[PDB]
DNA sequence: TACAGATTTTATGTTTAGATCTTTTATGCTTGCTT
DNA sequence: AGCAAGCATAAAAGATCTAAACATAAAATCTGTA
């Protein structure tokens, strides 16, 4: 996760420890005239964290810092895994944004079908028959 | 060249402490400037591994480094090493180097076999004095000829009825033993701590047993289930408790000392910190103490 | 002849499915499948549409085969149009299903016109790159064998990128894993298993016993002339096909009966057609089967039966006062002490009865005890034979049993065959025979 | 065919089918052949005289017992393939490829492609036989390995001039009925009958005894005159007869055991040869009988001290004797494991049955015996690697048998038979 | 002053020592009973 | 005093696992000094 991120912001390849500790120094320290902002996705984060938990401590944390402009989109399947990994103190320090999506009903997903086919469905075609 | 083995009823402790200390080494110093030091063996402690203590014995007298031939294939470094102690140590002068003092040998970490062998490889070495005291009262039991030749012991009778606090205080009197835990005399650590030292305790204890019941009661607790240093200090400054990790290592020194907390290097590269009690322990030490 | 020779070398590769592909037969009862599969593959190096595919059926069940045959027949006509990378679950670990995956791709990639070079790390953003991104698009066709091992419960992350490259990668991709776990979709994680299509085609099985005579009929037919024994073999062979009171009808019923399944049957059928030395010999092979007799009896020499009727008098002896003791022994248990102590008194008593059949001793009953152990008439009292994965073997290797600590004589042992099985097989005129009934 | 099927003794389905499976076109010869069969089977004979029959059958001879575990199996695959590969071709110049580089069954995989695509210079394809004598016996054995070696066949290039085709010749049918789906073309071994395997004794070491040097020395100690080349034959052969129909019952259909048995007793059935008994085998036999009686398979048990003898005594007595000891004495049952008990029984019983000086206590040096016995490990208890001999929860039992502690017992004169003779003799 | 050569950093591999767990048989306790 | 049957349960054997100790290695980085 690391070693990405810091690739994706500075053009740099180092190793996931000194990633962490670049990304530490430049979100905590680097002052907001120097920076631009940065949108991160962690798309399926329940694979990040699933043996030191330390990924989601660190790209939560980030977001609480002043000096950071970072802003970090979670997906996951789970709707209370920060509450599990991090604890609810940690989790009320850093004050998420959370949004839930239920599953679709059949209307919606008929609607979803329908425009997936807006102007095929009802549609004339020259077909050779040949 | 004689081993000295003291058994009786009662606390040994003192008596040992004083003969070493305040006569064996000034007088073994004369008789040979600094006094002998003294490594006063806390048996008692079931907290006693033989791997701290070799490092302490190999700072204390420094040996010949185990060459590359000498290590076999995944040998004992320690008995290796001791083996080489000896064989250095069989050709000079004998003199008196090191007195190292065994209190109650057969308590519950010390009477194991490894450190029993470490033991009777360290007592064929004539330039190492050893002053050891038994409380069990099968404890000859423990030794077999080849460890009873090696120790060289000659045994002396010391009952004083002694009250032996000092050996009680690392496991609960009213439960009456219902041994190896160690959490009992980190208790006692606990009552007399400053309380920065004492909340940085607590809120390790409190994210470990998070990180314990994510996983999953008698569990030990492990560096699967602990904290990086690097988060535990941004807890730590998150509460105040530490300014920067230097200050963290210099409060975790006393823990890690005293085999309270361990911090160890995993695949990965980090170092986490760990206490190596079970669930029920740190929530007792949560409720009674730390509350 | 050199024509017999020709016949026969045309038999045992048609037998083999080594005859090309221009020529290759596909059985009838496996002729729809085929066309599923014909499909999907023709839909994807063709067409350029992404497919994701399970073919699920037990082993031999001619899944590698037409998934072979289908790349084959594309081969030919459609070279350049596509590339294959094969994966095998059983040799191929999650951290080394990347290196075969960029390995392959650098390979086919010179062939049709680097990847692997640099870490883990390096080579699988490498090959995510590639992939999961007049003129077109290579097709990549995964034939991804044993997909159940890479469908496991700690962690799916080969089959989620495959799948996902499936679906949103502009590089056409064709996945085929095939698989004998008739739940594979259950083994996916829900992830994989959104991102997979569901689309699993069930391998047919023989229904009928017309289908393995057809099968037969198919794979023994000459159907190109090479030998001038091509238009008499094909008679003798339809002519013994068209009887059902023929040997070969009977043993192709038995073998419908027992095991269904064409590959035992043309293993059983080779060495008929390798052994005969000219033609009269095999059309007389193949119109008394009395070769497929002799390898049917040749395949059961080593079982219970067979090895129970390689032993000697005085193994025989401690096998049934072995099975004597355990029998009464409630559970099943006993050791050399008690095994012995029977033997003796049978021994005593027969001698009794009555030249006389001599009692070894102890140190003359050990080996024979070694001996039965190794053949696998007795067992450990509770004893795992061979651990499934290589951890829990090294696990159990790391680990001292008690059963060795503890001395010879007092180990506790446990029977593969009863006591009613050895009064069955072993014959009424035997010495022992009124000690098999307990 | 033109394969030319060796005539092996007693092998002629097993050399047919061997030579239906394995020909020099890969076209026609399976991916995996497998030999089944036990010890003294003949399949590691049968296979050699085959290849030896055929010189243009090329064969990579393999040894799994060797190659303890899997990765050592695949380095030296990966080594054995490519040196025979080089020696049958020198003039295809090829680079080395170190075999230490296969460490995963995917690597061994890449390995083979390489070497193999170097060898396109080839006219025809051909095909090199991976024999593994003995994959059952490899010691670090699971289940999944035979799998990996089974599909190993498909990943490699299937237009290469160089086939590889693995031959298995394993031993345990156990072992082999797990991968029964798998249709893998399998020939069968049975063991031998006694006829079979005296036959196979008589021509495979009558030469060698009657050119024995024993023999030699002996023929002209004893001034005996007779036919060299048939008469000696004979007498081997009659040797070789007596030892089958003597020790068959204690061996089975064993061919390694009666080779032993013939080694050991070759010298002293000759050394009883003379000048009368040579000619009528009858007498000969009845010279030396004592030979034929026992098998003599074997190559004051302990110096233990009394104290130890004693320890070892009260063990016995307290683990196989039930704790009724309250109701008669000290003022079969060991047919099965011994009974579990504590450190005081057994001191209370040592110092009951322990002889007067007036009663002796337990010193330094009677622990220090009792600690040894465990060392030696005659007496044992429940402990897993970490052991606290002081422990309350740790029980002592016994691991000697009857005959060593009636030895023990008769060496201090003790009846410890009297003590058991209660329950049963 | 750029350097080779020594050291550290990061990254897995090999093996031993120690742990918790399920699974199954031994075991003290209780109940009922006669010497 | 002496013992059979039923029960619960502490316990032995071992599967399954973790992790410290023992070990190797390529890339980066510290370190001398000509
Ligand atoms: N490429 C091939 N060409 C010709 N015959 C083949 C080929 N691959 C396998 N066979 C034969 O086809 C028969 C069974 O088909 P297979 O594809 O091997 O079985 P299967 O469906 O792959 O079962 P699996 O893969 O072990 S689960 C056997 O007689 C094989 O020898
Ligand atoms: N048919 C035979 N004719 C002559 N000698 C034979 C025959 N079969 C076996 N032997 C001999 O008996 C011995 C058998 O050796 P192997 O064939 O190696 O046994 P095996 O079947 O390989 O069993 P293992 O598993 O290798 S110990 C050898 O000394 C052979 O020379
Ligand atoms: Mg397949
Ligand atoms: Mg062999």
């Amino acid at each position: 996760c690391y070693e990405t991120l810091w690739n994706k912001v500075s053009g740099e390849r180092l190793t996931w420890a000194a990633s962490m500790e670049s990304l530490e120094f430049y979100f905590k320290r680097v002052p907001k005239n120097k920076k631009k902002t940065i949108v991160v996705l962690l798309d399926e984060l329940d694979a990040m964290v699933t043996k030191s938990q330390d990924i989601m401590y660190n790209f939560f944390n980030w977001t609480t810092y002043e000096n950071a402009k970072l802003i970090v989109i979670a997906v996951a399947n789970t709707m209370d895994l920060p509450e599990r990994q991090l604890g609810n103190k940690i989790t009320s320090r850093i004050g998420f944004t959370r949004i839930m999506f239920t599953g679709y009903t059949h209307e919606e997903l008929k609607n979803i079908i329908d425009l997936r086919l807006k102007g095929l469905n009802d549609s004339f075609f020259y077909v050779d028959t040949k | 060249g004689f081993s000295l083995l003291f058994y009786g009823v009662g606390s040994k402790r003192n008596f040992l402490e004083e003969f070493a200390i305040d006569y064996l080494s000034p007088k073994i110093a004369y008789s040979q400037v600094n006094s002998i030091p003294c490594l006063i063996l806390n048996g008692y402690n079931p907290s006693c591994n033989y791997r701290d203590v070799f490092k302490e014995i190999t700072d204390l007298l420094v040996p010949a480094e185990l060459t590359r031939s000498e290590t076999k294939y995944w040998g004992n470094h320690v008995i290796l090493q001791i083996q080489k102690m000896i064989d250095f140590y069989k050709n000079q002068p004998l003199d008196i180097k090191l007195i190292l003092v065994v209190h109650n040998l057969d308590g519950p970490s010390i009477r194991k076999n490894t450190f029993q062998t470490m033991l009777s490889f360290l007592s064929v070495i004539r330039q190492i004095a050893i002053v050891a005291s038994t409380d069990h009262i099968y404890a000859p039991l423990l030794w077999d000829n080849m460890k009873a030749q090696n120790y060289n012991f000659v045994f002396h009778d010391i009952s004083n009825f002694e009250p032996s606090t000092v050996e009680s205080t690392f496991q609960d009197v009213m439960k009456m033993g219902k041994t190896s835990s160690g959490a009992e005399g980190a208790k006692y650590v606990l009552q007399s701590l400053t309380v920065n030292s004492k909340k940085m305790y607590k809120l390790l204890i409190e994210t470990q047993m998070q990180n314990m019941g994510n996983l999953s009661g008698p569990k030990r607790g492990t560096q699967r289930t602990g904290v990086e240093l690097k988060l535990f200090n941004h807890l730590c400054a998150a509460d105040f408790i530490a300014s920067n990790e230097i200050a963290l290592r210099s409060m975790l020194r006393e823990f890690i000392e005293h085999k309270m907390a361990n911090i160890t290097k995993n695949n990965s590269g980090m170092e986490i910190i760990w206490v190596p009690y079970t669930y029920a322990e740190l929530e007792k030490l949560l409720k009674t103490v730390l509350n | 002849d050199p024509g017999f020779g020709s016949l026969q070398r045309r038999l045992l590769q048609q037998l083999y499915g080594t005859l090309p592909t221009d020529e290759k037969i596909i059985f009838t009862y496996l002729q729809d499948c085929q066309q599923e599969i014909d499909r999907i593959i023709k839909q994807s190096i063709i067409q350029k549409e992404s497919h994701s595919v399970i073919l699920v059926g037990p082993r031999q069940s001619y899944k590698t085969y037409l998934l072979d045959y289908e790349l084959s027949l594309l081969q030919q006509s459609y070279k350049e149009q596509f590339i294959t990378i094969r994966l095998n679950g059983f040799i191929h670990s999650e951290q080394t299903a990347i290196n075969g995956i960029a390995t392959q791709l650098e390979q086919q990639l010179q062939k049709i016109h680097t990847i692997s070079s640099g870490s883990l790390t390096e080579v699988f953003e490498k090959i995510l790159l590639l992939l999961d991104s007049s003129i077109t698009k290579i097709t990549v066709v995964f034939i991804f064998d044993e997909i159940d091992t890479f469908a496991g419960p700690v962690r799916q992350t080969l089959l989620y990128n495959l799948f996902d490259m499936v679906e949103h990668s502009r590089v056409p991709v064709c996945i085929f894993g095939c698989t004998t776990k008739l739940n594979i979709l259950e083994y996916l994680e829900k992830r994989v298993k959104s991102r997979f299509s569901q689309r699993v085609i069930y391998m047919p099985q023989i229904q009928n016993l017309d289908d393995m005579v057809d099968a037969v009929r198919n794979l023994l037919t000459v159907r190109s002339e090479i030998s001038p024994w091509v238009s008499q073999w094909n008679e003798t062979l339809e002519k013994e096909l068209s009887d059902p009171r023929s040997n070969l009808n009977r043993h192709i019923r038995m073998n419908f009966e027992t095991f269904r399944s064409l590959p035992t049957l043309k293993n059983s059928i080779i060495p008929l057609v390798a052994t005969s030395k000219n033609f009269g010999s095999l059309c007389t092979a193949i119109k008394s089967c009395s070769f497929l007799d002799i390898y049917n009896k040749n395949q059961l020499s080593n079982n219970l039966t067979g090895r129970l009727q390689s032993l000697s008098d005085l193994e025989l002896a401690i096998l049934i006062s072995a099975a004597r003791v355990a029998l009464r022994a409630k559970d099943g248990s006993f050791n050399f002490n008690l095994a012995y102590a029977e033997y003796e008194k049978m021994i005593k008593a027969i001698n009794s009865r009555i030249n006389t059949i001599k009692l070894w001793l102890k140190k003359d009953v050990k080996n024979v005890w070694e001996n039965l152990v190794q053949l696998d008439f007795f067992t450990e009292k509770s004893a795992v034979g061979l651990r499934d994965n290589a951890t829990a073997a090294f696990y159990a290797s790391n680990y001292q049993f008690q059963g060795t600590m503890i001395p010879f004589d007092l180990r506790s042992y446990q029977m593969q065959i009863i006591l009613q099985e050895l009064r069955r097989i072993i014959p009424k005129s035997n010495m022992y025979y009124s000690w098999t009934q307990l | 065919m033109n394969v030319t099927t060796p005539e092996v003794a007693f092998r002629e389905y097993q050399t047919n089918c061997l030579a239906s499976y394995i020909s020099a076109d890969p076209d026609i010869t399976p991916s995996n052949l497998i030999l089944q069969g036990y010890s003294g089977t003949g399949k590691t004979y049968t296979l050699k005289k085959y290849f030896n029959a055929n010189p243009n059958l090329h064969a990579v001879w393999l040894e799994p017992v060797e190659l303890v575990s899997w990765k050592p199996l695949l380095q030296a695959i990966a080594r054995t393939v490519q040196y025979k590969l080089k020696t049958l071709y020198p003039n295809i110049p090829t680079t080395d490829y170190d075999p230490l580089q296969v460490e995963e069954p995917f690597l061994l995989v890449k390995t083979l492609h390489n070497i193999f695509v170097q060898y396109e210079s080839l006219q025809e394809k051909t095909c090199l036989f991976l024999i593994l004598d003995g994959f059952d016996s490899l010691q670090d054995l699971d289940a999944a390995l035979f799998n990996k070696y089974i599909k190993l066949n498909e990943l490699l290039p299937k237009d290469s001039k160089i086939n590889i085709k693995f031959i298995y010749t394993m031993l345990e049918t156990s072992f082999l009925q797990r991968y029964s789906t798998h249709c893998i073309p399998t020939v069968m071994f049975p063991r031998y009958n006694v006829d079979e395997v005296s036959t196979i004794l008589v021509m495979s070491r009558c030469g060698e005894l009657m050119e024995d040097s024993c023999l030699r020395k002996r023929i002209i100690e004893e001034q005996i005159t007779d036919c060299t080349d048939d008469q000696f034959q004979n007498v081997a052969a009659n040797f070789i007869h007596l030892i089958v129909q003597a020790f068959h019952s204690y061996t089975g259909n064993d061919i390694f055991a009666l080779n032993d048995l013939i080694d050991f007793k070759w010298p002293k059935y000759v050394s009883r040869i003379t000048k009368e008994n040579i000619f009528e085998p009858l007498a000969l036999y009845k010279s030396a009988i004592k030979l034929f009686l026992s098998t003599d398979d074997n190559l004051q048990t302990y110096d233990l001290s009394i104290i130890s003898k004693y320890l070892l005594i009260a063990s016995y007595i307290c683990s196989y004797l039930e704790p009724r000891y309250d109701a008669s004495i000290f003022s079969n049952p060991r047919y099965l494991q011994p009974s579990l008990f504590a450190i005081e029984r057994l001191l209370a019983i040592f110092q009951a049955i322990f002889p007067i000086q007036s009663l002796m206590k337990a010193n330094i040096e009677v622990f220090q015996n009792l600690s040894e016995l465990h060392t030696l490990k005659l007496i044992a208890t429940t402990m897993n690697k970490n052991i606290d001999y002081l422990s309350p929860k740790v029980r002592w039992k016994v691991n000697v048998p009857w005959e060593i502690i009636k030895e023990i017992s008769e060496s201090v004169h003790f009846n410890i038979s009297d003590y058991f003779s209660d329950i049963h003799e």
